[PDB]
């Protein structure tokens, strides 16, 4: 047995099957409220062999992440690409709450750090259908039949509910490249002012955490006298004890389906249905440098708007696709009047955000206030401000999307209006967010 | 003398921090709000960060019955730009001369500062609200 | 077993095959975002024997590198020639970001150092087709068929996409000479002012790192009181545990193909399509010692220019060959207006560079600003400055290529213009780069 | 006295024309470069356009050995929009006081103006360089 | 005396470092910008490196009411060429003599130095901007 490698394990059918079963290589990851836990239902068909490479270099690696809800992924040792792919699901299914230790304000920045002391044995890879090679993985007939049954339902709401249940059961992503071996992991989070040198905070934290993982103390003091709380994970103990130590690539489970069904599933999974409507100029507010526009007429029943905009052409209405249910984050939230000395609204739910400040008096019991809603944190991305006006008392910001080369991250250009100086005191934090284009479905007959 | 006094309300209307520096009362004394007797040290405000939407009060006035007025200086600086100077404020409410003086100097262009409420004819300098914002 | 050498291992067919499999000698290296990881697909056909030499001299060797994105190669123990061959791919596929600990400004210089305590057993060599000997390595029929299918596609874009996928799957380079045995490696990076004696900084760092690898502490103090962070890698544990400890030579996978197909593949892998167009004199700017020229007329749709030039004959337009896709570095980047007190543009993406300063007011929303682009860091090489003008207020630099004897490193002589003193403050760093000739494809019917 | 003097350099660091208007020295006299004896009328500068990327110098000084400083004003105005105001500059280097005055009032969000080199403590008002840029 | 003063703005317009050396105020005192009272030591600038695109301010002026003027010297040197002398600067704003003096000497040929803004007739020496570049 001594000197045995992943090659020998794969060559022996019994040992190969034991490795597959013990590492859950045929199952997707559910990315739920408890984190990336593998499902208990097989997603793909058992392969007759595995693609593997041998690697035995033991060393300490360190990774850093800036996303908010990626703590569990970092604890599971997902590289940057895998964390980026999995972030939407983790955010959507997370448990939001105030008093979150993570801070991402315009003045301070928070980051997660993870150090892995690895004893690798190799890497196992799977062929996705998009690759185009002859050894693609084949989805299980049970999963395919479940998808067909979900898409064969009478109504769009029923189809979406069936798809949600199916994905909650079978997982949201599939690990396509996984490293085998043992690993001792140490994870921490650090918040620091944006003015501080980021390439020195990162270096100090990395040095401290690397020293901590080499020795193996729940608390660490770095060179800069920074106090860090460290969480330790042990995944080391013979080929029978080899376990997955790192995920180098994941592919969304939806992407594994044939194209005609994949398109329908992706469209049906969009949280919001969108619509374009005419706009009307808000009476008054002649002091402000730019005009304020709100949706004209009565909002159609069941639809909501997102806030005041400087665009004089059209306004975007959105409608939830999934009915509100316990244990599921709503796509939108109601807003409530502020506590005192402010007419601005506040998000009912912990970590939701609206795009524009209210230009007037907000009353949630009467229109158009009763139809104003916030957004789930995964629906929005940070934008940029364009300033108008000559004085603080009347200045406004128009929120424009941050141009990106990849269409996947494009955001709607709603030109949300933000008052520079809100009269009174105790106002809500200024919104600087833009809606994601991928979260809205247009032209549907729904 | 207490009849000569000044209050400065720094209000960071912007969204990024602004730091006080070089606060120095050449004449008179600083004190806590509402109590000219409760003298306070410049260290109580030196180097302080005014977070966005926060208000910071500086109260100065003449000493106990002395013929002195009050006079002082400080600087608003940007903590996020290597403490680059935003503005320099000079205040003077003399006991002898009737005319007061409130001067704001500097040339930082990525900042907007607006001060209002000063009195320059006679009597105390008054209350001055200084709204600060970073473009 | 005691006294056994690579000769015995190669003589025994079972042990030879075990060595080949455990060391991945038939697979290329993918040179990707995670570093030089071997592929899981066999590139060459299994040889019936191996060429090997025996060497058992254990000693500590040290190497230094000045290239920016070669950290992972140095960690993988690639000598200077292999690092030089592999640098283009690593750079192209790297993850760029600001706050990079590497510094290569005109005032300071950064370098990587690596010390390997080696216990070698020998060296294994492969015959490349270019050598001309009778025992050349034979590419696998699967790889050959994949290349043929990629080149048989209808459109050039599809051909390039297929080639990109094929090379991402099968690797970018192939290790032709590899040393076997065990190795303890210690790696670090050091930045120092260019004024300091380089042959004393190097000696001090080498002494410190060599002392560190002898006794084997994440941090080291050298004789000059330099503080170094050291990363340790263990590759030592019987012929069953022998592993690759050093790569002495690598050959690009494309070079292994027969010449007629190799030419087409090399041409198709060029990121940019080039074109020569007429030029026009910029109005105004009569104070400057030399005339400024910009492309005349409207830029053809889909094409972009690189900046103002002093050449009065022609201007170079470039066009990307691969569509923008997530996880892939674009060949070109858009530019955005500066924050304040400057009309110069800034690169949208972290580590890209443009060749000329803008002589005028840059507005990315209108031409010709909307067609100005930067370059990926692997597209450019440092140039030299030729000064014109008598006063600082009006002086300019004309960027000329650094003459080299090898055509592989030739750069276009675009005569890029750089203003010596940019009015205002907060200007972008001065560009001193020239475009590589090998990165542009001319006269194509595309 | 000549000891009271000021140099105002207008430096266009942008790419749009800027005009000088309403230049007027209530006290003192405009004069030539490096020559406080060669008086020059305000007409030499009024109405002039400081082209992008070149500097225009205004030299003011008090009467020779007189008990008089130098006080004056000028508007920098954008001609691209019908000669609207960019900013209004007031300078005062008095002979019978220590506090010089250099005020840049007015508002125009389309223009960015920085200035440096002034001295307000005591003595002459110095060489103030003013960088103007239209954005 | 405070009426005699000078400001020196070293601006490294080039792309390679330039070092200050042998800074020495023979008369008067150095001080921090905007406060002639806040005296500073020559060590605060001795041996300083002006990185490219950086600006360094040296403020000198007379002492408190003394009949002395101000006078000083320093050297720009090249850190990358064994501290080879680039230039030697001498400044003198006397209290008695009306004429001032600003002299730049040296023969380093791979450097370009351009100074502007001095006043030599009467009063304070003023503000001098010294743009430095290495060919």
């Amino acid at each position: 047995q001594a000197g045995d490698t992943l090659n020998d394990v794969i060559q022996d059918p019994t040992r190969r099957n034991k490795l597959i079963n013990d590492n859950n290589l045929l199952k997707g990851i559910i990315m739920g409220r408890d984190g990336p836990v593998p499902s208990s239902r097989e997603l793909i068909v058992r392969p007759d062999t595995l693609r593997a490479i041998i690697n035995n270099r033991a060393t300490i690696e360190t990774t850093t992440m800036e996303a908010e809800f990626t703590e569990t992924l970092m604890e599971s040792n997902y590289n940057s690409a895998s964390v980026k792919v999995s972030a939407p699901f983790i955010t959507a299914n997370s448990e939001y709450s105030e008093s979150s230790s993570f801070k991402n304000t315009e003045t301070e920045k928070s980051m997660y750090t993870s150090s892995r002391y690895l004893f690798p044995q190799g890497r196992i890879d799977f062929t996705t259908p998009d690759s185009g090679f002859d050894d693609v993985i084949k989805l299980s007939p049970q999963f395919t039949s479940g998808v067909q049954a979900a898409l064969a339902k009478a109504t769009g709401t029923e189809k979406r509910e069936a798809l949600q249940n199916l994905f909650q059961e079978y997982g949201h992503v599939f690990r396509t490249k996984v490293h085998i071996g043992g690993v001792l992991s140490a994870h921490t989070m650090e918040t620091f002012s944006r003015s501080e040198n980021e390439t020195e905070v990162k270096q100090d934290v990395k040095a401290g955490l690397e020293g901590a993982v080499k020795g193996w103390q729940g608390t660490i003091t770095t060179s800069q006298n920074r106090k860090l709380n460290v969480k330790y994970i042990v995944n080391v103990v013979q080929s029978e004890h080899w376990r997955v130590i790192e995920v180098t690539e994941v592919t969304a489970v939806a992407d594994l389906l044939p194209q005609p069904i994949r398109g329908q599933v992706k469209d049906l999974l969009k949280p919001l249905l969108g619509k374009w409507v005419d706009v009307e100029k808000v009476p008054g507010l002649e002091s402000l440098p730019v005009s304020v526009y709100r949706p004209k007429g009565a909002i159609p029943a069941g639809w909501f708007w997102l806030g005041d905009t400087a665009d004089a052409s059209k306004a975007l209405l959105v409608k939830p696709t999934l009915p509100a249910r316990s244990g599921r984050n709503p796509a939108l939230t109601s807003l409530h009047q502020g506590s005192g000395m402010t007419e601005q609204p506040f998000v009912d739910l912990p970590q939701y955000q609206y795009l524009s400040t209210y230009f007037g008096s907000f009353a949630h019991d009467t229109p158009p206030g009763s139809t104003l809603r916030g957004l789930r944190p995964d629906h929005v991305l940070p934008g940029r401000y364009e300033m108008h006006g000559d004085t603080i008392s009347t200045a406004v910001y128009v929120t424009r999307p941050v141009d990106v080369p990849f269409p996947e991250d494009e955001c709607f250009d709603l030109k949300s209006l933000v008052r520079v100086k809100l009269p009174g005191s105790g106002n809500p934090p200024k919104p600087r967010s833009a809606l994601k284009k991928s979260m809205v479905l247009f032209d549907s007959g729904e | 003398a207490y009849a000569q006094w000044v209050i400065i309300i720094i209000h960071n209307v912007g969204s990024q921090d602004v730091k006080i520096k070089n606060l120095k009362a050449s004449w008179g004394k600083l004190h806590a709000d509402g109590d000219k007797d409760a003298e306070v040290s410049a260290s109580n405000y030196e180097g302080k960060i005014v977070k966005p939407d926060e208000k910071l009060q500086i109260n100065a006035s003449g000493r106990s019955d002395a013929a002195e007025g009050t006079t002082g200086t400080f600087d608003l600086v940007d903590p996020a730009d290597g403490d680059k100077q935003v503005r320099h404020f000079y205040w003077d409410s003399p006991w002898g001369s009737k005319t007061n003086t409130w001067t704001v100097s500097g040339s930082n262009t990525k900042w907007m500062i607006e001060y209002s409420g000063q009195n320059l004819d006679s009597g105390a300098l008054g209350t001055i609200t200084v709204d600060t914002l970073k473009k």
